[PDB]
C-alpha cells in the first residue's frame, strides 16, 4: 500500500485545497467572482454602443475561459470532496445532488458554447444563464445568507406585519385622497392608478418628481401623509438592522462563554461506553449507560447555554442545602446535650 | 419481540410490579453490580426521561430511551460538538495522541484498555489523524 | 342525547373549523385577503382606461363572490363560536356587538348589489366599501397590530417628541432663510408657503426637484440645513425600530424562562380550595384560604417575572440565615463549654 | 351587615382588641384549627395585603381581602393563565384525564376525593375534555 | 387670619391650576399651542394670493387674542407660583428671571400690536415675533427636549465623529471626481462648486434631478460613490434613534427596580437628627450624626442604582464570612477536643 | 544643571503645550481645521465666476499663512515630543517616520508656493494637496475613526454580506426585468446599461427622475422591486448605527465597572519584585517571581473583565467549599461520640 | 478659628496624637457617650470619607466633613428625593400624618418626641399638608 | 546553554524525574526557602502556564515562561495600565510621593527598603514627578 500511501497524500493535497474554499475563502472565492463579474459587466457593455465589437471578442474569449475554469473546477470539487469515504459511487450521486444544477447548467453552457461556435433572444438567454450561475457561485453554501436572513425576519414576524400592514393602509388612503383633491387640476392625476404610482414613489421617498400635487390642497395632503407613513415605510430596514445587531452582540457572548472542556470531553467518553456495550472484548447494564449518556448530553448542551439561566436556581439549592444541613447539625446538638 | 425484552429489562428494575423506576428500584440494581451512584445522579439519570416530573421513568418512557439509544439526530450533533471542541484546524480532524490525552486525562477518564479499543476502532490514517465525524456516525447508526 | 351527541360531534367540527383562523390561519386569512385584494386591484384597473369593460363583467361576477362570501361566513363564524355556551341569545348580542360593524358593512353593501342589480359618486362609494371591508378583514382581532404599536410608541414617547419638535422647528427655520434667500431670483419661492412646501420635500428626502435653489446663498442654506435636519425626520423609524428589535429580543428571553409547571399547578389548587369553601359537602376558615390563595397568586406572577431580579436579594436572605444559625451554634458551643 | 360579619372574623384573630393581625394572632388560630404553617409562610401570607408594611393587617386591609375574594380580573387571567400552561393545542380544553393527573401530582396535591369534587363540578363533555375558561369564570362569579 | 384662610384656599386653587401644566398638561399645553399654530398658519396663509383679505381681518382678530391670551396668563403664572413662599419681591425677581424673555417679548408685542393699531419689512417682522413665541412655548421647560438630545448626542460623540468625518471625505472626493469626468460634456458641471452640490443632493438621497451625469465613466462614480457614502450620510440618525431605545430601556428597567422605601425613609431621619443638632430642646456628637448621614445617603443612591452590580461583592462578602465562621467553629472544636 | 535645570522648565512647557493637542484638543485642532477649511471653500469659491480676483488675491495671502503656519508647526511638533527621553537622533528618525508623509507633503508644497511665486492643471494639482493636507490634520492621530469603523465593521461582517449580496441580486434582477417591460416604449431603456442605472437611481431612493416608468407594466415592477430591495440597500446603516449604540453602552458599562485599584496596585508590585531579581542590592527564585507576576497579571485583566462572568464560578466554588466543611465537621462529630 | 475647634474635637478621636482616626478611635468615643455601633456600621462610617481607602479619617477629610455638613448640593437633592417617594401626587407635599407614620414606622424610627419636634419645625399649612422642598432647604441652609 | 540552564531549575521542583512539576514539587522548593504560599495560590501559579489543564506544569511551559519573563507586549501594555489607574491627568506622569503611597500602602505592600531602590532606579525629575511609560519599558526590555 506505498503506492496507495502516494494516493493517500494525493487526498491530503486534495483536503488541504478543500482548506482554502472554506478556511482561506477569500481570495479563491473572489477571484472566481471576478469571473463571473467581469464576464457580466462586459456583457452590459457590450449592449451600450460605444464599445461593441471589441467586447464581443473579449466576450468570446473570456466565456471560452470560464466554460474551461468550470469544467476544470467541476472534477476539482468532484475529487477535492470525500474521495473514497465520500467514496465515488452512491455517495457520487449525493456528490451531484440538486444544487449542482450548477454543475447542470455548466453542462447545457457548454453546449450553448458549442452552439454558438460549430452549430451556428440569443443574447438574453446566454445573459440568464450567467446570471443564473452568478446566483449559484455567490450561494453554493447551502442555506447560508438566505438562512440567516429568514431566520432574523422570522423572529420579527410579528412586528414586520404591523410595519407592513399599517404602511400599506396609509398608502391606499394618502392615494385616493390626493387623487380626488386634484383629478381636475393636473393631468398627472388622471386615474386613481396614476395616484398611486405617484403615492408608491411619494411614501417610499424616491420621488422621481414626474408626478406631483399642484392644488394647495393636494399638498398639504401629501405633506401629512408623507409625514405619517414614510416612517412606516422605512421601519422594516430598522427592525432587521437592529435585530442583526442584537443576534451578533448575543452570539459573540455566547461563544465568550466558552467553558466546554470538561462537558464536552465527557460526553465522548459516555458515547463510547455506550457503543462498546455491543462490541467490546469485555439490557440492564446498557439501559444505564444510556441514562448516563443522556445526562452527559445535557451537561454539554447547558454549556451551549450561557450556564447563567440555571445557575441562580443552581446556587440556591446548593445555599438550601447547606443551611438544612446547619439546622440538622444544630438539631441534633440539641438531641445530644439536652435530648 | 424487541418490546418484551425491553420490558423484561424494565421488570428487573420495578421488581413489585408498580410501573414505575424511582431511585430506589433503579440504584439498587446498580449497586447491585458493584456501581456506587449518588442520591443526586440517580435524580439526573432519571430527570431526563421523566416527562411527568414525578420522580419516576415508565415503561413507554424507559422504551422510548432502549429504541432511541444514540441514533438521533440530537445526538449526532452534540457528538460531533464535542470533537470540534478539541479540532482547532476546523478540518474535521483530530490527532490520535490528542484524542489519547483527552480521553485518558478530562472527565471520567477512559482507563487505558479502553482509549486503546477506541483508537483501534477508529479507522486511523497512516499519518495518527483520525476523522472524528465518521466516527461519529459509527456510533450513531 | 344521542342525536344531541351528533350534535355535540357537529359542536366538534364546527370549534375544528375554528381552528384554522386562530391555529392555522395562514391559508385562509391569505385567501379571503386575496379575495380583498383582487376586488380592489380589479376596481383600480377598471379606473384606467386600457382594460376597462371586460374588467366590469370581472367586478359584476367578482362583486358577486363576495357578497355571497361574506354572507356564508357570517353565518360560519356565528354559529362557529361557543354554540350554546356562547349561546344564541345574549351572547348572540355579544356576537353582533361592535366589531361587526363588519356585519353592518356586509349588510349595507347586500343592499348596494341589490341597488345595483334590479334597484338601478357610486364607483367611489363602492371603492370606499371595499376599503372598509379592507380595513376590518386585516384587523378583526380587536386590538392587534394597532395595539403592539401603541405600546411601543407610548414607551418611547419621550424621545419622540424630542424628535417631533426639533424637526419642526429645522423645518420652519429653514424654509424661511432659504425663502428669503431667493425671494426675488426663483420664480419657484415666491410665496413663504412654497418655501414650506420645498422645506416638506427637502427634510424628507424626497426631493421631487420642482422647486430648488438657484442662487449659491440659498445653496448653502439648503445643504446645511438639510444636513442638520433630515437626520431628525429620520429618527423616528430608528427609534421605533430598535424598540421593537429590543422588545422581541427581550419576550423571547422571558418566554424562554419557561419555569411555570409548580407555581401555576398550585394555583389552580389554592383557588379550587377557596371556591369548595362555599359549595363542598364537606369566615375564619375562608379568610385564610384567600391568603393563601393571593400568595399562590404571586408566586406564579412570579415565573411571569424572570425570577432573577427578585432571585439576588432571595439567596441573599438565605445565606444571611446559613451564617446566623452558624453564629447561634458556635455561641450556645461556647455557653455548653466555657459557659 | 357583611362588614360587621367581617369583623366578628377579624376579631377572632386580632383577640386583645388592637386592630392588627401579625403573625402571632393569625397563626394561633390556624394552628387551633390543626393547621401547621411556619413563620416564613405567615410572614408571606400577611404580606400579600400588608400595604403598611410594618407586618401587621388591619380591618380596612382584611375588609378588601375578604369582598374582594377570587372575583378581581387579575385572578380570572392569571388562573386561566395557569390553565395554559398545560394546554398545549392551545385550543381552551383540557383531557379530565390531565387535568387529575396535574391536581394529584403536582403542587399541594389534591386528595382523590377533592379532585373527584373538582371533575365533577366542571360540566366535562362526553369525550372526556374540559374547557377550563368557562371553570375559571365560575370560581371567579 | 380667616379671610387669609380664604387667601390660602384662594392659593389652593391657585396651586391646584399650576398642576395642570405639569400633570395633565395634555388639554392647556395643546390649546395654547393651537392659538400659536393657527397664527402661524394664518400668516403663512396670507403670504399667497389665494386667500388674502379675509385673511387679513382673522389675523387681526386672531392677534388680538394672542396678545391678551398672553397678558392674563403672564399674570396667572406669575400669581400662580409660589405667592408666598415664592414671594412677590427678589424671588419676583427670579420670576422675572432670564427665560421670562418670553414676558420681554409678551410686552415689546404688546407695543407692536398698540403700533399697527393707533401707531400707524413689517409683515416678517411680526412672523419672526410669532416664532420667537413658537420656540417659547414649545421650550418653557428650561432644559428639555434639548436636555434629553444634548446628553445622548453627547454620549455617542466618539461614533458620530467617525460618521461625520469620513462622510465628508467621501463627499468631496465624489463631487471633485465626478466634475472630472464631464466637467465638458454636462453644462451642469461647469465648477467645482457645481458638482458639490450635485454631491450634496446624491449623498442625502435627495436627488433633485437637477444635475445628473451625463457620461458613462460619471455614471460609474457617482454609482460607486453613491454606495459608498449614502450609508455614512445615514449613520447619525440610527445611532441616535438606537441610543435613545437603549436608554428607554435601561431607564424604565431601572425604574422598575423601585426598592427604594427603607433606604429613602431612613435618610429624612438621619437628615433630620443631624439638622436637629443645632437647634433642639435636647463637636464630636454632630460629627458622628454626619458620619451617620453621609452613610444613609450612599444607602439610598445605592438604590438609585439598581443595587445588583454591588449585590455580587456583597453576598460574596457574606459568603466568605460564613465560611471564616465554620473555619473557627471546626478549628475551636479540634482545640476543645484534641487540643 | 542650573542652565540645564531652565531647560527641563522648557521641555515643562513643552510639555503643558503637548497637552493641549490631546487633552483639550477642542480649540487648536478646530482652528486649525478652519484654516484648512477656509483654504478648502476659498478655493471652491475661487471656481466660481462671481467671486474670482478678490478670492485669487485672498488665496495668496492665505496659503503664505497656510504654508509659514506648517512651518511653524513642524518645528513646534517635532521638539514638543519627548525632547531628549524621545532624543534628536534616531528617535529623530521614528519622529519624521511614515505619518509625517504628512511633513513631506508640507516640504513639497513649499517647493510649490515658491514656484508660484518666484519659479513661474495647475489648480486641481494644488486642490489635490489642500486635500491631502485636510485628510493628515483630520487623521494623525494614527488609526483612529478608522480604526473604530474597521473594528465594527469587521464585528458585523456575516450580516454586511448578506445585505450587500441580496441587495445586488435585487438590483440585477429589477434592473433587467423593467428594461426588458419598456426597451420599446421609453427612450430612456434603450440598453440594459440604462436600465442598470435606473435600477442604482431607484434602489438607493435617490430618484434623480431622469429616467422613469411609462408603461404600466413597468410601474408595477418597479414599485414592486422598489419595495423589496430599497429596505436592503439601508440594512448597513442601520446595522453599523445599531452596532455603535451597543458598543457605546458595553462600554461606559463596562468603564463603569471601575474597580481597579489593588489588582492593578499588585501587578506594578509583583513587576518590580520580578525585575528587581536581576539587579538588586540584596533561577528556581526567579521562576517563582514570574509565575506570581502571571497571577497578577491576569487578576488585573480580570479586572479589564467586569468580574461578572467569572463571579458566578466563583462564588459557586465558595459555596461548595463551604458545604464541604459543613459536611466534613458533622461526619467528624459523628466520629467523635459515635464513632 | 472654625478650623482650630474641628482640630479640637479631631483630637478627641485621635488621641495618641497619630493624625488618623480608625474604627478604634472612632468607635470607643462612641460608646463612651453610650452609643453602640457594630464594626461593620464603624467601618462604612470611615469608608464615606476615606479617600486613602487605608481604613483611616485623616484631619483634612475630618474638616472637609465637618464643614460640609448637609449644604451641598448632591445632600439637598437626594434628601429631596427621598421626601418623593412618598409624594405620590407629585405635587410637593406631603401629608401632616404620612409623614408622621413614615417617620414612626420605618427605618430608624423616630420616638414620638423627636417627630413632634419635627412636625413643629415645618410650617404646617391649616390643611395638615407639609410642603417638604421648603423642609429640605431649612436642612440645607 | 541557556535552555540546559532552565532546566537544571526545572529539575530542582522534578526532582523525581517525572518531567511535570504538580503543586507539591513547587509548594515544597517554595517553603524550603521559606515562603509559604497557600494551596490555593500554589494551584493558581500553576494554572497560569498549564495548557494542558491537568495541575502540571511540564518543561516547555516552564522553558516559555523562563525565556518571556516580562519582555512580552501583553506584559508592557499591562503594566502600563496599571500604572495609569494613578494618574488622573493622564499626561503619562505619576508622583513620587504618590508612587510611595501606592507602592507601602495598598496591595502587597513594598517595604520602605524595597521602594527606596524603586524610587532611585526611575530617573525621578527635579519636580518629583516620574515619566512611568519608560520606567515600564525598563522593566521590558
Ligand atoms: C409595505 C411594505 C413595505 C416594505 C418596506 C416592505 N419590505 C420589507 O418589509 C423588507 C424587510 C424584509 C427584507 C425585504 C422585505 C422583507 C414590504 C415587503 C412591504
Ligand atoms: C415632524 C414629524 C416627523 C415625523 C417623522 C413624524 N412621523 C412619526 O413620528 C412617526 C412615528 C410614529 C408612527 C407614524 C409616526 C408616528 C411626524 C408625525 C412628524
Ligand atoms: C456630514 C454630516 C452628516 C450628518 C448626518 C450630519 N447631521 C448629524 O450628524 C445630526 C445628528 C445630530 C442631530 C442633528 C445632527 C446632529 C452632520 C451635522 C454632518
Ligand atoms: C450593495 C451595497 C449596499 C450598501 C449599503 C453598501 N454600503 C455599505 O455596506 C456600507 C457599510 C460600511 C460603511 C460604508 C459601507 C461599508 C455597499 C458597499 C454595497
Ligand atoms: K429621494
Ligand atoms: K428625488
Ligand atoms: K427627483
Amino acid at each position: 500500500s506505498a503506492a496507495h500511501k502516494r494516493y493517500r497524500r494525493l487526498q491530503n493535497w486534495v483536503y488541504n485545497v478543500l482548506e482554502r474554499p472554506r478556511g482561506w475563502a477569500f481570495v479563491y472565492h473572489v477571484f472566481i467572482f471576478l469571473l463571473v463579474f467581469s464576464c457580466l459587466v462586459l456583457s452590459v457593455l457590450s449592449t451600450i454602443q460605444e464599445h461593441q465589437e471589441l467586447a464581443n471578442e473579449c466576450l468570446l474569449i473570456l466565456e471560452f475561459v470560464m466554460i474551461v475554469v468550470f469544467g476544470l473546477e467541476y472534477i476539482v470539487r468532484v475529487w477535492s470532496a470525500g474521495c473514497c469515504c465520500r467514496y465515488r459511487g452512491w455517495q457520487g450521486r449525493f456528490r451531484f445532488a440538486r444544487k449542482p444544477f450548477c454543475v447542470i447548467d455548466f453542462i447545457v453552457f457548454v453546449a450553448s458554447v458549442a452552439v454558438i461556435a460549430a452549430g451556428t433572444a440569443t443574447s438574453a438567454l446566454r445573459s440568464m444563464r450567467f446570471l443564473q450561475i452568478l446566483r449559484m457561485v455567490r450561494m453554493d453554501r447551502r442555506g447560508g445568507t438566505w438562512k440567516l436572513l429568514g431566520s432574523v425576519v422570522y423572529a420579527h414576524s410579528k412586528e414586520l406585519i404591523t410595519a407592513w400592514y399599517i404602511g400599506f393602509l396609509v398608502l391606499i388612503f394618502a392615494s385616493f385622497l390626493v387623487y380626488l383633491a386634484e383629478k381636475d387640476a393636473n393631468s398627472d392625476f388622471s386615474s386613481y392608478a396614476d395616484s398611486l404610482w405617484w403615492g408608491t414613489i411619494t411614501l417610499t421617498t424616491i420621488g422621481y418628481g414626474d408626478k406631483t400635487p399642484h392644488t394647495w390642497l393636494g399638498r398639504v395632503l401629501a405633506a401629512g401623509f408623507a409625514l405619517l407613513g414614510i416612517s412606516f415605510f422605512a421601519l422594516p430596514a430598522g427592525i432587521l438592522g437592529s435585530g442583526f445587531a442584537l443576534k451578533v452582540q448575543e452570539q459573540h457572548r455566547q461563544k465568550h462563554f466558552e467553558k466546554r472542556r470538561m462537558p464536552a470531553a465527557n460526553l465522548i467518553q459516555a458515547a463510547w461506553r455506550l457503543y462498546s456495550t455491543d462490541m467490546s472484548r469485555a439490557t440492564v447494564i446498557r439501559s444505564i449507560r444510556i441514562l448516563k449518556f443522556l445526562v452527559a448530553k445535557r451537561k454539554f448542551k447547558e454549556t451551549l447555554r450561557p450556564y447563567d439561566v440555571k445557575d441562580v436556581i443552581e446556587q440556591y439549592s446548593a445555599g438550601h442545602l447547606d443551611m438544612l444541613g446547619r439546622i440538622k447539625s444544630l438539631q441534633t446538638r440539641v438531641d445530644q446535650i439536652v435530648g | 419481540e424487541q418490546i418484551a425484552e425491553f420490558k423484561e429489562a424494565f421488570s428487573l428494575f420495578d421488581k413489585d410490579g408498580d410501573g414505575t423506576i424511582t431511585t430506589k428500584e433503579l440504584g439498587t440494581v446498580m449497586r447491585s453490580l458493584g456501581q456506587n451512584p449518588t442520591e443526586a445522579e440517580l435524580q439526573d439519570m432519571i430527570n431526563e426521561v421523566d416527562a411527568d416530573g414525578n420522580g419516576t421513568i415508565d415503561f413507554p418512557e424507559f422504551l422510548t430511551m432502549m429504541a432511541r439509544k444514540m441514533k438521533d439526530t440530537d445526538s449526532e450533533e452534540e457528538i460531533r460538538e464535542a470533537f470540534r471542541v478539541f479540532d482547532k484546524d476546523g478540518n474535521g480532524y483530530i490527532s490520535a495522541a490528542e484524542l489519547r490525552h483527552v480521553m485518558t486525562n478530562l472527565g471520567e477518564k477512559l482507563t487505558d484498555e479502553e482509549v486503546d479499543e477506541m483508537i483501534r476502532e477508529a479507522d486511523i490514517d497512516g499519518d495518527g489523524q483520525v476523522n472524528y465525524e465518521e466516527f461519529v456516525q459509527m456510533m450513531t447508526a
